[PDB]
């Protein structure tokens, strides 16, 4: 059990990976004694600090508690090179630098990654603003790693595949906590990427009701539930 | 919490409220209401300094609900009840409230046209021999993608009174019509309303009924057609009225 | 006290001035003393008029109807003293000097605003007498409670009694008594509890939850819990309409307690019931409604009245309403010496098109029948429909709660959807259909619960549409071992017409034109035909009172149909089936024979059911 | 605090009026009193149960009347407070206790001894240079039982006609005992022995919890002061033999539309163990009230469970000369086949397999002696009617339906699963009868072949593995999953049960709804014909007699014939005679246990005539009955 | 275990606990009376290691129709995570006792089917319930560095 105070409250999410820089304490507690028959102390981490593990982070070069995080530096850095002309090139080329070629695959990640604007009409109408990129081809032309490099490169990714992604493990799902027997929800793949990619590998061996439970998720922007009393 | 307001990546959290004396019986669930009180803790029987907050209501407003729970009451001020008569009294009322519905959609005249018959209603009648008669229709939008139809659900749950927007796939047989739960306290089983419960008296929206289940879509019947739902289930028996 | 005292000889007055309630208290003592000491028993109530009170005193109606804690006992009091000074008995029994019951009062008459529902108590109405309307629901197990202890002491000699109170008991708040019997006496010595003349009364818990059909827009039946008083015990089973004139009551610390600081819970409320009505599943039958029935009883066309008489609204399907009312009044059941059980209620499976009216038929036989219970294909459980164990909460002990199936015995069970049921909830349904008994062998408990109840149900076939294709397969989805226990399996087609169909449409929106009476014009709501409270006056005359048997010149024409349509998915038990119409068929001409023209509507019916005639 | 009244009734001159009776009444109707000999019958220890009698009560306060005195109603007394009564009897008998009359055998008895060194002691100490509890002492169990036919114990009451007002009071009510518990020692007087001091203390039990003593208070022990440390003794303690039993509603009491409610009867003394589950019964009981002590008591406040404390317990329910009536009356196969379940008519050759069913068969020290029978025929045409009935007449069997099978189920009266037994378990050496034996689960499924092969029911269940007793003979009855018969349809398809099944099991009959015209009529005006008259029609043939064969078949299983050697060698060639017939459509073949099937039917029918032998023609009249099965795997 | 007093701030260490947190009951100034309420100091207190496996009998000595009896062993200091679950394993050590600790009246815990041994002092009236376990203190089970350098120490 970790405890979260003051700004750490709500920080992590259920589901999400993270690495807690905390004090190690222990208290006494009498149902460990109870239950365990030796004088035994439970442990409590009090957490400092909490980093979120985005990405496989193989890379030791990002030393912060926030890898997305930026200074002012680099903020006149970004205002700098933003103004220079053919930036959309460099970034299009910039984009999975290990993979030779596929210049409209390069293009239309970096459409995907970046995304237009959502837009709200006088309250009224909704349009989605995030663009959804799909990738058909043939086997050996590493249509794989440019997803891979989506999960190092995007602010918050998930992936799933084959038949291992469930209807209801995209979306979102409902669950009896054992604890007072009620129904709450639980966050699936989709609730993991709300201001970021999910990532299909193997998208048409997926089951048709394994594929296609993401249509409001990919249209309306949004999951509507309607199940065990819950909406 | 709101929808439109939630953080990224996480849940709507549930936080239990309190009124007392006139402010209670005034909401009906499903509505959306900015209430004004004080933020104050108390203890709970069920870690360490663990004290549950909740809110004691000192204020409640809401324009899209009306008259707490419906008792067929006119609670509209005189000026504007005079307002809505010069509306009726308009001979061109019938394409304002087309044109009112969907601005930001081209086309779909016939459609508008049907959804503020749906959004208006028929009458309900009642015979002396018990005969119950529908006074609400049930329309069904069926064709290509890109034709904006979950718009128009969309717009519809904005523009009803009495609205809920569900799905096909994230739906249930027990979450569209009322379900059986168990208290924890009493552990006693009791029915908790679902979606067409909470949709009563006013307009449930379906996105993807082609693809919900069939065991899932054949319990609407009774609650489209009957205007009830008839429940025998755990040793509780009931007919709940659900007039979506 | 002076106060009490004064109520007392002001009930006293009043029980003076209408001499209607000595006349009935001394018909119950004399009733009561000719039926148990020489060669069941009338209780101690009375029925009270709030009406009449009104015009002695209003300030004691207003007491009644107010304050009813400081006003209640004290007629108790004086109606106890009059029961005692009207009775001369000589020579009573020790149990009944000892034990003695006071004379509770039962209230009738206008409420005004106190005649209430479940909802809509509140906080104002506490420590008032009101009146309820609802479902009975969730009864628990009638149990003795103790109210006085008499003690005997040999070393003396001498019988001693302590009264016992609490807070359900008595009206007024008491010092309430931990329930521990008196070991020892002061200066007795030894004592020893002699029951038998100890006082115990029974106590049942059950819970009134709101009518349904009076539940507003998205929110569920509240409900509220109703404690019983002795007379008053196993009046209610679950299912019933009741009406329970009572005091709303609170009760408990309610956690006003030191331990419960800041905890924001309520106190406990209850209903003391002073009475409890029916509110008249089986209506009293007055002798002009007796001649009317044994007047139309001699017309030759009764059941053609009694039939289109069943739901005007609905046009065609005059066979299935004749089936309908031969299912109202089901025929005669004979248990025979060796233990058979042959069934005399008969059940109706009606398959087809959609928007045939057959849930419209379910909803007239659920509105006119004496009881009637409702199922659907997806809202129902297979132990849903029979019985569920769950604990009790005053008891602390498991027990069973009735389904749906066996709550409507002696009634009718209207299932909706049949074709999609689970098989689980098929298992149980087909179960009562071949054997009218559940068993239930689980949680330590083996019992079995009788079920003597008729079924009508309404299925569409396997396709969208019925087929014209005569299919044997198509026409349900169920298994054929259900269609069979079935007696009449009716097929509708919506067939395509031009007159018919003008005559339908002329007739619905003759249907969508009938404004109810007394009610404003465009506003929302909030050939002889007899009426229907007249029609379930017959239906109940010919249950209850007439027994028809069985005579030759109906079983002639039985026998050579029965060889006609099976000679010429016919089964042996279709001439039980024909039993079955044709007792039935006497039930309405009320004539305890069966003849010739009974059996000629069985085989005629019977034939449309199965070919179409 | 504790107010006190008057009440109409004397216990001083009841009790002078019990003990006159005591010594008064003798029954002179039947041809010294009669209970001073039941008592001195105590007093030689022949006799534990004492039953005093309520119309002997009444008939000697009308003695009493006829002499011309006038008595205190004694009998209204016991049925108004029976508890106290009891008390009160048991001290009027001990106060007129007869000498014994025969050796004491003073060795067994250890409070006589303790007794003996009490009152030496008492004695010693008071030589100055109660005793004991009168339950200790008590050897005898008293018991009431209720008058009749001379009221209201006389009247039998519902469970749900017991009201709170019937406390205190002796009733009786009818109903079935669900559940009975374990015989289990209850406590009325604990002994304690003082360490120290030397001396004992008994303490009384009239409750369902007591404390101990921790301390003696014994004099000697208290006038030194000494705290001596008491210890609870069993071998001086007194003991009942209680045992708990659930009562339930009959369903005939039981209203429309209610569940029927269970009662607790609690038994004492020797009225133990007598109480059977699923046995309908009549208990005449003391109607006391079970209050709890402590918290229980104090939550719950004045609302009190009840309970039974039965006092008496009265069950519901030459042969050779009317065997001998039956024989001279003649045709014993055709009368017991027409006379069993006379609703139906015709179809005699599966009637005689049906009453051969509860004929049963021989064993050998293991084959199994039992006979399976199947009905495999279309629907309507009166399956459950035959399964009731043959439940009916045989007894020591069960209707079960497939919807069966037996496990331990939890919420007992102990936490711990108890072994309740099932279809199959109360079945045993009888008839168990399978209705729809095509819908059926795949656990009884698999429980089937053992309930056949090694007759137990093997349950594992909560770490207990235990093989319950079914020694059970089966009647099956399967309709196929199609209604119609067709030649187009093989047998095995239709009826889709798997072809081991089939194997271990002998005998199918396929019976057939064919429309007949003269056959339809001959059922139809029978099938109405129960409907004309009340109850059973007239049989038109030898009329039937229920009762007479359930001792009949209790003679033919207890003769076991043993065949010839000749007759097993035409038995050898028959055999022979059908495996050629099996080389020669239903593909079902004569098997090694077909002719075990065959022997079966054979010495079933050597039980029926009572015979020594097994006879030759019987021998090819089973397998005419096994050609006539094979006209059923035809039609 | 370190304890101090609340009144006089007076240190009490070296309290053993075998199977119970027990505090010290005299405070050691005589000037000071008390004799509850003492705080525990977790700086100054010295740790081990614990972990209690649970262990049955080999398939291959299991009887027939059987099921396997259970035993506690505790790994405490050196010997903790040393034997992973499911392998065929050999501890050596002690086999020891353990009491009921909820009947020896441990603080804030409420006192809890077989009757054991009473009449003790810490018992009051309750009884107490005994265990099997095991203390072993050395485990054998019975059932990477991919660089020249490391490789070559390691080899013989
Ligand atoms: N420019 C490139 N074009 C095609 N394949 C490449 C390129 N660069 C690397 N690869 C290879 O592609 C492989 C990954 O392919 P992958 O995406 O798994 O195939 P698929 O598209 O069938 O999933 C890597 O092992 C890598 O060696
Ligand atoms: N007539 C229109 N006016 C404005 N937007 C439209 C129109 N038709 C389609 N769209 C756009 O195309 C999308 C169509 O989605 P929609 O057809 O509602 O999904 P579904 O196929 O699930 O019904 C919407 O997001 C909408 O913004
Ligand atoms: N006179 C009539 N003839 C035919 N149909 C009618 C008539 N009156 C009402 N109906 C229709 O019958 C319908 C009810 O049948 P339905 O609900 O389809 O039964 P089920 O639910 O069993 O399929 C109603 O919608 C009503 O419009
Ligand atoms: N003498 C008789 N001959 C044939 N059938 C009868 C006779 N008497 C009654 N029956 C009918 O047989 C039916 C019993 O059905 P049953 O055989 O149990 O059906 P299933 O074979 O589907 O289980 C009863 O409903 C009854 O109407
Ligand atoms: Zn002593
Ligand atoms: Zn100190």
């Amino acid at each position: 059990e970790v405890i979260l105070l003051a700004d750490l409250v709500d920080v992590s999410k259920p589901g999400e990976e993270v690495e807690v820089t905390g004090i190690y304490k222990n208290n006494y507690d009498g149902n460990l004694n109870a239950k365990n028959g030796f004088p035994v102390f439970a442990t409590i981490i009090e957490a400092n600090s909490i980093k979120r593990r985005e990405g496989n982070t193989a890379n030791e070069g990002e030393e912060g508690l926030d890898v997305f995080s930026w200074t002012e530096e680099e903020e006149r850095e970004f205002r700098k090179i933003s103004r220079d002309r053919g930036i959309i090139d460099k970034i299009i080329s910039s984009m999975a630098p290990s993979i030779y070629g596929h210049r409209d695959i390069k293009t239309a990640v970096a459409c995907s990654l970046f995304g237009g604007v959502p837009k709200n009409v006088n309250g009224k109408h909704s349009i989605r603003g995030d663009i959804n990129v799909l990738l058909l081809g043939d086997p050996g032309t590493a249509k794989s790693q440019i997803l891979k490099y989506v999960e190092k490169t995007a602010h918050r990714a998930v992936f799933a595949t084959g038949q291992g992604a469930s209807a209801v493990g995209l979306t979102a799902s409902v669950r009896k906590d054992p604890i007072t027997k009620e129904w709450t929800l639980e966050g699936g793949a989709l609730v993991l990427a709300d201001k970021g990619v999910c990532l299909i590998d193997e998208f048409d061996k997926m089951n048709d009701q394994d594929r296609t439970s993401i249509h409001e998720a990919m249209e309306q922007q949004s999951i509507s539930i309607s199940k065990a009393g819950i909406v | 919490e709101i929808p439109e307001l939630v953080p990224v990546g996480e849940m709507p959290r549930n936080l239990t409220m309190t009124c007392d004396r006139y402010l209670t019986n005034k909401v009906i669930p499903g509505t959306r209401v900015t209430i004004v009180g004080i933020y104050s803790i108390y203890n709970s029987k069920n870690g360490v300094a663990i004290r549950t907050p909740y809110i004691k209501i000192l204020g409640i407003q809401s324009d899209v609900e009306t008259s707490s729970i419906w008792n067929s009451v006119t609670m509209f001020t005189e000026e504007e009840e005079e307002e809505f008569l010069q509306l009726s009294r308009n001979p061109k009322l019938y394409e304002i409230l087309t044109n009112s519905i969907a601005p930001s959609i081209f086309g779909n005249e016939d459609i508008k046209k049907a959804i503020v018959c749906l959004l208006m209603g028929g009458s309900k009648k009642i015979l002396p021999d018990g005969m119950r008669l529908r006074g609400d229709i049930n329309v069904l939008l069926l064709g290509d993608p890109g034709t904006a139809k979950s718009q128009l659900l969309k717009f519809v749950e904005k523009v009803s009174p009495i609205a809920v927007y569900t799905s096909g796939k994230g739906s249930s047989a027990a979450g569209l019509t009322a379900s059986v739960q168990r208290d924890p306290m009493t552990r006693e089983f009791y029915l908790e309303g679902g979606a067409m419960v909470l949709a009563d008296g006013g307009v449930v929206c379906i996105d993807e009924f082609d693809k919900m289940r069939d065991e899932d879509r054949v319990a609407i019947h009774e609650a489209m057609e009957q205007q009830t739902i008839s429940i025998a289930k755990a040793g509780i028996t009931t007919v709940l009225n659900s007039r979506t | 006290d002076a106060v009490f005292g004064d109520r007392v000889r002001r009930f006293q007055e009043f029980l003076d001035t209408f001499t209607s309630y000595r006349d009935s208290v001394r018909s119950i003592q004399v009733y009561n003393s000719n039926n148990a000491a020489n060669y069941n028993i009338l209780p101690h109530r009375i029925i009270i008029s709030l009406d009449d009170l009104r015009e002695f005193d209003r300030s004691f109606w207003s007491g009644i109807l107010v304050e009813p804690a400081y006003f209640i006992p004290p007629a108790e009091k004086a109606l106890t003293d009059l029961a005692d000074s009207m009775d001369d008995v000589p020579h009573p029994n020790a149990s009944a000097v000892s034990s003695r019951h006071p004379w509770k009062l039962s209230f009738k008459g206008s409420f005004g605003a106190h005649a209430l529902s479940p909802r809509t108590l509140t906080a104002q109405h506490l420590n008032k007498l009101v009146s309820v309307e609802g479902i009975v629901t969730k009864t628990s197990l009638v149990r003795p409670k103790l109210i006085r202890s008499v003690h005997y002491a040999a070393k003396t000699g001498r019988f001693h009694y302590r009264d016992y109170t609490d807070a359900t008991t008595t009206l007024t708040t008491r010092i309430p008594t931990p329930a521990i019997y008196p070991t020892e006496d002061t200066e007795g010595n030894k004592l020893t509890t002699e029951y038998g003349y100890s006082t115990f009364i029974d106590h049942q818990r059950i819970t009134v939850q709101e009518m349904p059909e009076m539940a507003p827009a998205g929110q569920l039946p509240r409900s509220i819990d109703v404690i019983l008083d002795d007379d008053l015990v196993d009046k209610t089973k679950p299912g019933d309409r009741v009406n329970v004139v009572g005091v709303f009551k609170s009760l408990g610390a309610g956690g006003m307690n030191q331990s419960n600081s800041n905890t924001l819970i309520g106190f406990k409320t209850l209903i003391l019931g002073n009475t409890v009505y029916p509110l008249a599943a089986r209506q009293m039958l007055t002798d002009f409604d007796i001649r009317n029935i044994n007047k139309l009883s001699k017309k030759k066309d009764i059941f053609d009245i009694l039939s289109q008489s069943l739901a005007p609204s609905i046009y065609g399907h005059d066979h299935i309403k004749k089936a309908i009312l031969l299912m109202l009044m089901g025929g005669v059941e004979k248990n025979l010496e060796n233990g058979s059980h042959l069934r005399g209620d008969i059940n109706i499976l009606m398959v087809g098109d959609p928007s045939t009216a057959k849930s419209q038929l379910l909803r007239f036989v659920l509105n006119t029948a004496s009881l009637a219970i409702a199922t659907t294909g997806r809202g129902s459980s297979g132990v849903g429909l029979t019985a569920a164990v769950t604990t009790d909460r005053e008891t602390g002990e498991r027990r069973l709660e009735a389904g749906a199936m066996v709550l409507a015995d002696r009634g009718v069970v209207c299932i909706d959807e049949f074709d999609k049921m689970t098989d689980v909830d098929r298992v149980a349904i087909h179960e009562v259909m071949e054997q009218q008994t559940v068993t239930i062998a689980k949680a330590g408990i083996h019992t079995t619960l009788n079920a003597r109840c008729s079924v009508i149900a309404a299925a569409n076939p396997v396709f969208g549409q019925y087929d014209v294709n005569r299919d044997p397969h198509q026409n349900i989805a169920l298994p054929d071992s259900l269609l069979s226990r079935f007696d009449l399996l009716f097929v509708v087609t919506d067939d395509i017409n031009e007159i018919r169909d003008r005559s339908i449409s002329e007739h619905v929106l003759r249907t969508h034109r009938y404004l109810p009476p007394g009610y404003l014009e465009g506003e929302p709501v909030r050939p002889k035909l007899v009426t229907i409270p007249f029609l379930r006056k017959y239906v109940q005359y010919a249950k209850e009172r007439v027994i028809p048997q069985l005579t030759q010149e109906a079983i002639n024409v039985i026998v050579k149909n029965y060889t006609d349509l099976r000679n010429d998915p016919i089964t042996a038990r279709t001439l039980e089936t024909l039993i079955r119409l044709a007792t039935a068929h006497a039930k309405v001409r009320l004539s305890k024979t069966v003849n010739k023209v009974d059996a000629k509507v069985a085989a005629n019916l019977l034939r449309f059911a199965l070919l179409g005639e | 605090a504790l107010p006190s009244i008057q009440l109409p009734v004397d216990y001083n001159n009841l009790f002078n009026e019990i003990t006159d009776f005591l010594v008064t009444f003798k029954q002179d109707t039947l041809s010294g009193p009669k209970y001073m000999a039941m008592l001195q019958k105590v007093a030689n220890r022949e006799l534990n149960s004492v039953i005093i009698d309520l119309d002997d009560i009444l008939q000697y306060q009308n003695e009493k009347f006829l002499q011309g005195t006038q008595a205190d109603d004694l009998v209204s007394a016991i049925q108004q407070n029976a508890n106290h009564f009891t008390e009160l009897f048991c001290r009027a008998i001990d106060n007129n206790m007869p000498l014994p009359t025969k050796e004491i055998d003073y060795k067994d008895d250890v409070l006589d001894v303790i007794l003996n060194q009490r009152r030496l002691r008492n004695e010693r100490m008071l030589s100055d240079r109660e005793l004991f509890p009168p339950n200790l002492t008590r050897r005898y169990f008293l018991y009431f039982k209720p008058l009749s036919q001379n009221a209201i114990s006389s009247k039998p009451l519902s469970v749900r006609q017991i009201k709170g007002d019937f406390l205190g009071q002796l009733i009786t009510v009818r109903g079935i005992i669900t559940r009975v518990s374990d015989v289990k020692p209850a406590v009325e007087v604990i002994a304690y022995t003082c360490d120290q001091c030397g001396y004992e203390v008994f303490q009384e039990v009239n409750s369902r919890t007591f404390t101990p003593l921790s301390e003696c208070t014994s004099e000697e022990c208290s006038q030194n002061q000494t705290k001596g440390q008491l210890f609870m003794s069993t071998r001086a303690s007194k003991f009942s033999a209680f045992q708990e039993c659930k009562i339930q509603e009959l369903s005939q009491q039981v209203p429309v539309g209610h569940i029927p409610r269970s009662l607790n009867i609690h038994v004492n003394g020797t009225l133990v163990r007598s109480l059977s589950p699923g046995d309908i019964v009549d208990v005449t009981g003391i109607f006391l009230p079970a209050p709890y002590t402590g918290f229980k008591a104090l939550k719950a406040g004045l609302l009190t469970e009840t309970y039974l404390e039965a006092q008496f317990v009265r069950q519901h329910k030459d042969v050779e000369e009317r065997v001998m009536e039956l024989i001279t009356s003649g045709d014993v196969y055709n009368r017991l086949a027409k006379s069993i379940a006379p609703e139906i008519y015709g179809n005699l050759d599966v009637k005689k397999a049906l009453l051969l069913l509860l004929v049963g068969g021989v064993d050998k020290r293991k084959i199994r002696g039992d006979i399976n029978v199947c009905l495999m025929g279309d629907p309507g045409v009166a399956k459950s009617q035959l399964l009731k009935a043959i439940c009916k007449i045989s007894p020591r069997g069960v209707y079960t339906t497939g919807k069966l099978t037996a496990a331990v189920m939890k919420d007992p009266v102990t936490d711990e699963m108890i072994l309740e037994g099932g279809a199959l378990v109360l079945a045993d050496n009888g008839i168990c009868c399978i209705d729809e034996f095509d819908k059926m689960d795949e656990s009884d499924r698999t429980a089937i072949h053992e309930v056949m092969e090694q007759q137990t029911i093997s349950i594992s269940k909560a770490g207990i593995n235990t093989t319950l007793n079914a020694r059970t003979s089966i009647l099956a009855a399967a309709n196929p999953l199609y209604g119609r018969y067709n030649p187009r349809l093989s047998p095995l398809d239709n009826i889709n049960l798997p072809a081991a099944l089939l194997s271990r099991f002998d005998i199918l009959f396929l019976m057939l709804d064919i429309p007949s015209r003269d056959d339809d009529e001959k059922l139809a005006e029978h099938v109405t014909y129960v409907h004309m008259h009340n109850k059973q029609p007239d049989l038109d043939f030898t009329p039937v007699e229920p009762s007479k064969m359930r001792e009949y078949i209790a003679y033919a299983k207890t003769k076991r014939p043993v065949m010839s050697e000749a007759v097993n060698d035409y038995v050898v060639q028959a055999y022979i005679r059908l495996r050629q017939d099996s080389k020669r459509f239903s593909f079902g073949q004569a098997t090694p246990r077909t002719l075990l099937g065959i022997i079966r039917l054979s010495q079933a029918l050597a039980k029926l005539r009572l015979a020594d032998m097994v006879d030759i023609d019987d021998v090819e009249e089973a397998l005419r009955l096994v050609r006539v099965s094979k006209e059923s795997l035809y039609q | 275990a370190s304890f101090t007093c609340d009144m006089c701030r007076a240190i009490v260490d070296n309290v053993e606990q075998s199977f119970k947190y027990t505090e010290p009951t005299f405070c050691p100034n005589p000037s000071c009376e008390n004799r509850a309420f003492w705080t525990l100091n977790v700086t100054r207190s010295r740790f081990l290691d614990w972990q209690k496996v649970r262990i049955q009998e080999n398939a291959n000595e299991i009887p027939t129709g059987s099921m396997p009896r259970t035993l506690d062993v505790i790994l405490r200091g050196d010997s903790v995570e040393r034997a992973k679950p499911g392998d065929r394993c050999k501890f050596t050590g002690v086999e020891i006792v353990v009491p009921d600790v909820t009947q020896l009246g441990l603080p804030g815990v409420k006192p809890s089917l077989n009757s054991g041994v009473t009449g003790l002092r810490s018992l009051g009236v309750r009884d107490l319930t005994y265990k099997i376990s095991f203390l072993a203190c050395h485990v054998i089970s019975i059932g990477n560095e991919r660089d020249q350098e490391v490789f070559l120490n390691s080899l013989s």
